[PDB]
């Protein structure tokens, strides 16, 4: 049998030749199963016996899927993948079901078997060759090569998808009102035809595909809501993701963890708070598939919290382009934010939770801004437009923040929603020095060998202090000095520093820090009624600065 | 499609470099619709061809509307390809910049990028121009295309077209020898000292020269040639460093001054602060008024005079990057400096009351970037690299909503607040 589909030219990465992982012998029954598999693949043209001038070989395992006595062939194409050209990988993310619009009639067809129905570039086929080992180690091995896209080869997703797009193009042109969405194994077909006509178009589509050698099995044709497409349950007016069950194992294989990471990657597109860092670290190295890894305690905290999030089903509604998109955000504390995207109240398209980006010093307004940006980009991906925002920050608070913040910053059209806890500014510095407020000149100094230092102030009233410090640095003493001045001043205070670092931290307007010292300074700033912070260059003869510099010099 | 009648120029990437592999960013629905429409017609005209995923290269695409335009224009972000493309001096098709342009009383910028599509692109180079129109919600694979003709926004296109542009403009330049014309990327800059009415008439004469050459290579060809954006560079001003004039100085005022003069002494070596700092002896309240001594008033006067003179040792080097820094000053005001070596500023400036003033910082910063880039093209002939006072994620969420130019400069993000702000304040 020959395929009418034209092959895609494929190349090895520049400079590289065929595979160099040779062929394993295995037990009597295992090979006994393989010849039956490969003979029946050769019957449908998927593989072909090759001649005596092919020098390539690719390894193979044998594993079971749900354990009957019928072995499933397992090929580790990681070796061929690293020598195969890149393909521009067109879809990074997966469709989200709330991006779908309502269709009178919907059908989901399965083409997951189609990989083996797409021919592979002939000049590349020789690099997929393998050997069935001798059964008694006497006769030469039967050598076959792949004629079709193999499962697990890096090019198969790209080439299959490209082939489907080209086969589907004429059909979509003939039927501009039908929507066909493609994502690997499943094909979504939606129309607003009455159900009888829609059924007819489906049969036309299926005959079209078969003409090109692509079959859609009769079982996996879903005509009842819920249609399952890409793990989503599509009902007529809502969609559901059923709780995702993760494996439970005493010891984990690399194939196990790889399959696990892929499942968690898909789930993170639907569920929030899914983490994959620590599990992926276990995949480092040239480790083969059947090979046992130990779980770090990081990896099991990651896994355990994932299973708790995934306990719950997720439901939502479909997109109505005739209506606004609305996004509402709430502060949940400890760096956490929740959000809902909807068009009519309480009918959610998507809900999620944003975590603070890590860093030494932050504030709630910046985090709110980050959450807005993240939701915006998500909404562009899913629906192609920016939602209108409902935010727990007063318009006056936001106005004070953005206009006075030294960086450019902005939020798109939004309205205040009175959902406590409201985001607020916890302190605001004066723009001008305070008449009648004591002026504290601060400085610090530390020995870079011993870590011994001093922090202190002098004031226009003759108030002075210097505190010796152990286990410190020059920048830390500068912050200690400011803290001392805040502690020992009245509710209104002018403070003069020469530390661009310390000024810059306070210029960044934090309301929480990883540094306990910055936090104590924040606490002080909150208690004050007015604080003016000025900067002067060190060692330029400025009176009070020079006096405190001498106070904190080592003795 | 057909092999073009015109013979192509061989082009290569820089030695040792591969082509671009840059992810497409997500696009709004209106821009995807515009791109699908534009690319469908360009494909029918043979300017681009569909490709598959076996082409491993990619460059981002989006679409913009020029100022006061309602028509979408395709904008491919070839910044990475442009960095990886050979220089065209050695192949002997660089484009030199005229120092007289900035002196003209009027300069009109024309979009001539459509002309480039009349010249074919070297077949072996086409794969490096791959781009992908994405789909809403990842519902369909992106539509992948590559160029068969000189693309807009690629630095190779004006280089390879220049011999044609020279023939096209030859009769107009002969008849108007005092008009200065400079080509930069997709734009033609046309400067004259004529009266504005007569200037505009000359620009229309030039436009007709270009459309009359449109008869000989039909791909319709006046989509954006119609637009005339007008500049007046002889009236461009610089924002010098100024010191306050006050009848009463407080301790805080004098501290601010010494800090500014100390910083400025890195640019102007003759600056002194000794007599001013002498006023600051003791440990004083910030709001106490300090009367200036004769010696301090003379030091301040001397300093004001130094700051009125240009910086020493500053010369433009076209082999070096131009850098532009921008500070947000508040109340819709934005300062900027252009330099190649720190403290050797080629220009300093200040903008106010731009689109988005008092409501949208990102729009205002985008406009400043565009104005600074236009000035740089006019003055020195190339675009600066920007240091932007904004977080990456904020800028990258929004800048394409406000971009109105057919070039795109390079940029980096500044996250530590500079004292330079109060100094240019
Ligand atoms: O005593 C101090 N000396 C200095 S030098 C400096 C930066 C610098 C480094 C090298 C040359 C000139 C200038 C900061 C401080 C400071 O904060 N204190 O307290
Ligand atoms: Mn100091
Ligand atoms: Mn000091």
């Amino acid at each position: 049998p020959i395929s009418p589909i034209e092959t895609v030219p494929v190349k090895l990465k520049p400079g590289m030749d065929g595979p160099k992982v040779k062929q394993w012998p295995l037990t009597e029954e295992k090979i006994k199963a393989l010849v039956e598999i490969c003979t029946e693949m050769e019957k449908e043209g998927k593989i072909s016996k090759i001649g005596p001038e092919n020098p390539y070989n690719t390894p193979v395992f044998a594993i079971k899927k749900k354990d009957s006595t019928k072995w499933r062939k397992l090929v580790d194409f990681r070796e061929l993948n690293k020598r195969t050209q890149d393909f521009w990988e067109v879809q990074l993310g997966i469709p989200h079901p709330a991006g779908l619009k309502k269709k009178k009639s919907v059908t989901v067809l399965d083409v997951g078997d189609a990989y083996f129905s797409v021919p592979l570039d002939e000049d590349f086929r020789k690099y997929t060759a393998f050997t069935i080992p001798s059964i008694n180690n006497e006769t030469p091995g039967i050598r076959y090569q792949y004629n079709v896209l193999p499962q697990g080869w890096k090019g198969s997703p790209a080439i299959f998808q490209s082939s489907m797009t080209k086969i589907l193009e004429p059909f979509k042109k003939q039927n501009p009102d039908i929507v066909i969405y493609q994502y690997m194994d499943d094909l979504y077909v939606g129309s607003d035809l009455e159900i009888g006509q829609h059924r007819t178009k489906i049969e036309e589509l299926r005959q079209h595909l078969l003409r090109w050698g692509l079959t859609t099995p009769d079982k996996k044709h879903q005509k009842e809501p819920p249609f399952l497409w890409m793990g989503y349950e599509l009902h007529p007016d809502k969609w559901t993701v059923q709780p995702i069950v993760l494996p439970e194992k005493d010891s984990w294989t690399v194939n196990d963890i790889q399959k696990l990471v892929g499942k968690l990657n898909w789930a993170s597109q639907i569920y929030p708070g899914i983490k994959v860092r620590q599990l992926s670290k276990l995949l480092r190295g040239t480790k083969a598939l059947t090979e046992v890894i130990p779980l770090t305690e990081e990896a099991e905290l990651e896994l355990a919290e994932n299973r708790e999030i995934l306990k719950e089903p997720v439901h939502g509604v479909y997109y109505d382009p005739s209506k606004d998109l609305i996004a509402e955000i709430q502060k949940q504390g400890q760096g956490q934010w929740t959000y809902q995207i909807y068009q009519e109240p309480f009918k959610n398209l998507k809900t999620g939770k944003y975590a603070r980006m890590r860093g030494a010093h932050t504030n709630d307004v910046k985090q709110l801004t980050e959450a807005v940006q993240k939701i915006t980009t998500e909404s562009i991906v899913i629906w192609g437009k920016t939602p209108k925002f409902k935010l727990p920050i007063q318009k006056e608070t936001w106005e004070t923040w953005w206009t006075e913040y030294w960086q450019a910053t902005w939020i798109p059209e939004w309205e205040f929603v009175n959902t406590p806890p409201l985001v607020k500014l916890w302190y605001q510095l004066e723009k001008e020095p305070i008449v009648g407020a004591e002026t504290f000149y601060v400085d610090g100094a530390a020995n870079r060998e011993t870590k011994l230092g001093k922090a202190g102030y002098v004031t226009n009233k003759g108030r002075q202090k210097v505190v010796p410090l152990t286990n410190t640095t020059n920048q830390k003493t500068e912050l200690q000095a400011i803290y001392l001045a805040l502690q020992d001043s009245g509710l209104e205070v002018n403070i003069v520093t020469d530390s661009q670092y310390a000024l810059g931290i306070i210029q960044a307007q934090p309301d929480k820090s990883e540094s306990e010292l910055v936090n104590q300074i924040i606490e002080q700033l909150i208690k004050k009624e007015k604080v003016y912070l000025a900067w002067v260059p060190a060692h330029k003869g400025i009176g009070g600065n020079e006096q405190v510099d001498k106070l904190v010099s080592a003795g | 499609g057909p092999i073009s009648p015109i013979e192509t120029v061989p082009v290569k990437l820089k030695p040792g470099m591969d082509g671009p592999k840059v992810k497409q960013w997500p696009l709004t629905e209106e821009k995807i619709k515009a791109l699908v429409e534009i690319c469908t017609e360009m494909e029918k005209e043979g300017k681009i061809s569909k490709i598959g995923p076996e082409n491993p290269y990619n460059t981002p695409v989006f679409a913009i509307k020029k100022k006061d335009s309602t028509k979408w224009r395709k904008l491919v972000d070839f910044r990475e390809l442009n960095k990886r493309t050979q220089d065209f001096w050695e192949v002997q098709l660089g484009i030199p910049h005229p120092a007289g342009l900035k002196k003209k009383k009027s300069v009109t910028v024309l979009d001539v990028g459509d002309a480039y599509f009349s010249v074919p692109l070297d077949e072996d180079f086409r794969k490096y121009t791959a781009f992908t129109i994405p789909s809403i919600n990842n519902e369909t694979p992106g539509i992948r295309y590559q160029y068969n003709v000189l693309p807009q926004g690629w630095k190779g296109s004006p280089a390879i077209f220049q011999s044609s542009m020279t023939k096209i403009l030859e009769p107009f330049k002969k008849q108007n020898p005092d008009i200065v014309i400079y080509q930069y990327m997709d734009d033609l800059y046309v400067g004259s000292d004529l009266e504005i009415g007569q200037h505009r008439t000359k620009i229309e004469e030039l436009r007709q020269h270009l459309l009359r050459w449109g008869l000989t290579t039909p791909d319709k060809e006046p989509p954006f040639l119609w637009m005339g954006y007008e500049l007046h560079p002889d009236k461009w001003t610089v924002q010098p460093i100024v010191l306050p004039e006050k009848d009463s100085w407080t301790v805080n005022d004098i501290q601010k001054l010494v800090g500014k003069l100390n910083w400025a002494s890195q640019i102007y070596p003759g600056i002194k602060v000794r007599q001013l700092s002498k006023l600051l002896r003791g440990t004083k309240a910030l709001t106490e008024v300090i009367p200036l001594t004769e010696e301090a008033e003379l030091e301040l006067a001397e300093n004001r005079e130094i700051l009125k003179e240009p910086v020493h040792g500053v010369y433009y080097d076209p082999s070096k990057d131009l850098i532009a820094e921008i500070q947000k000053q508040g109340q819709g005001q934005w300062t900027y400096q252009i330099y190649q070596e720190p403290f050797k500023n080629l220009k300093t400036g200040k903008y106010a009351r731009m689109r988005g003033a008092h409501t949208n910082d990102v729009k205002q910063l985008t406009e400043a970037v565009q104005k600074i880039t236009t000035e740089s093209i006019v003055i020195w002939g190339k675009t600066p690299k920007f240091k932007l006072p904004i977080q990456k994620e904020t800028w990258e969420t929004w800048w394409t909503e406000y971009w109105q130019a057919t070039w795109i400069p390079e940029w980096e993000f500044v996250n530590t607040p500079p004292l330079v702000k109060l100094w240019y304040q």
